[PDB]
């Protein structure tokens, strides 16, 4: 329900919990139960499951006149980012019922 | 007789040829299996990171590099073994005769 | 069949008696390979071959 | 490549660059090995 500024990012804590991913795509409200693309190959791995609960924002822009190997643009004032890029993502629009 | 006896049992520095045969074969055979830990240009090096992870039409560009980089590898390490083998040979025929 | 740390596959473990410290998760062999476990359902060690 | 570019620009070349610049070195290695392997020889003949 509150969608604050940067300092007061949401959280889902792991605590008195139950639910898999599979009750959060059967939903409605979202449409998907991947990201795009994860399948037997690359990144994963420890005898694990899932993501962590935690929200942030980052940025990507300079990619196309790029191959990589050194310092970008953009991702750097607001919060803190890592380097290495792996494994999946979902990204697209939604501008109907709020 | 006793006066070598005893000079062998003192002396512990006579079979270093011996000892160094040895030490040669593990130091290679170590760093052969050391070597699969290395990511290659992948972001990771372990035999699991081409197992059940990511998609293919974008995994498949990806783990190219990695076999191919795991196989020169093998190809320097029968390379030293062939040479090495090659010079015992002489070795052993010098002690035949 | 299945007992590793938190999903799917086909791996290998045996039996171990090894002293451990409480805060330590993995244990690796010099070939920088797992070869002890503990788990929290019973604090026994089990080890790989 | 460096100073004209933007900086993350220039993996798949010198990626390969590097590559093909480290393959070159191990055949001068072998060269040198098996000729030091040959002269060994001839020095044990000229000694007996």
């Amino acid at each position: 329900t509150r969608f604050a500024s940067v300092y007061a990012w949401n959280r889902k804590r792991i605590s008195n919990c139950v639910a898999d991913y599979s009750v959060l795509y059967n939903s409605a409200s979202f449409s998907t139960f991947k990201c795009y693309g994860v399948s037997p190959t690359k990144l994963n791995d420890l005898c694990f499951t899932n993501v962590y609960a935690d929200s942030f924002v980052i940025r990507g822009d300079e990619v196309r006149q790029i191959a990589p190997g050194q310092t970008g643009k953009i991702a750097d004032y607001n919060y803190k980012l890592p380097d290495d890029f792996t494994g999946c993502v979902i990204a697209w629009n939604s501008n109907n019922l709020d | 007789i006793g006066k070598i006896q005893d000079s062998l049992s003192s002396t512990p520095s006579a079979l270093g040829k011996l000892q160094d045969v040895v030490n040669q074969n593990a130091q290679a055979l170590n760093t052969l299996v050391k070597q699969l830990s290395s990511n290659f240009g992948a972001i990771s090096s372990v035999l699991n990171d081409i197992l059940s992870r990511l998609d293919p039409p974008e995994a498949e560009v990806q783990i190219d590099r990695l076999i191919t980089g795991r196989l020169q590898s093998l190809q320097t390490y029968v390379t030293q073994q062939l040479i090495r083998a090659a010079e015992i040979r002489a070795s052993a025929n010098l002690a035949a005769t | 069949n299945f007992n590793f740390n938190g999903l799917t596959g086909t791996g290998v473990l045996t039996e171990s008696n090894k002293k451990f410290l409480p805060f330590q998760q993995f244990g690796r062999d010099i070939a920088d390979t797992t070869d002890a476990v503990r788990d929290p359902q019973t604090l026994e060690i089990l080890d790989i071959t």
